[PDB]
C-alpha cells in the first residue's frame, strides 16, 4: 500500500 | 483478545548498522485507516508490518502485527513513524525490549 509506507529497521 | 508479550531483541551487526530484523507501520502523523494489522482504524500505533526469517525480532519471539506499546520503557502509543524508528535503531543500543499486544 503507496498510503501504507513502512520502515526497516 | 490482545495479550501482552515482551520480547528481547539483540541487534545484529550488518556493516556500520545494528539491525532488528523487522519493519514498522503507523504513527501519529499517518493514515491509520491503511494499516491493515490493527483493530481500530483510528489507531495511531507502531505495528510490525514484517519480520526477517531467522532475524533478531525473529528469535526474540516479535511477530507480525505486533503492536508495540514501549521500546526500553519508552512510550510508544503517541508518536510520530519517524520517532518510532529513530527510539529503535539507536546505535548506541544493541538490547532492545519491546513490549507489545498480539491479538
Amino acid at each position: 500500500n503507496s498510503r501504507f509506507p513502512t520502515s526497516i529497521i | 483478545t490482545a495479550v501482552v508479550q515482551r520480547v528481547e531483541i539483540h541487534k545484529l551487526r550488518q556493516g556500520e548498522n545494528l539491525i532488528l530484523g523487522f519493519s514498522i507501520g503507523g504513527g501519529i502523523d499517518q493514515d491509520p485507516s491503511q494499516n491493515p494489522f490493527s483493530e481500530d482504524k483510528t489507531d495511531k500505533g507502531i505495528y510490525v508490518t514484517r519480520v526477517s526469517e531467522g532475524g533478531p525480532a525473529e528469535i526474540a519471539g516479535l511477530q507480525i502485527g505486533d503492536k508495540i506499546m514501549q521500546v526500553n520503557g519508552w512510550d510508544m502509543t503517541m508518536v510520530t513513524h519517524d520517532q518510532a524508528r529513530k527510539r529503535l535503531t539507536k546505535r548506541s543500543e544493541e538490547v532492545v525490549r519491546l513490549l507489545v499486544t498480539r491479538q
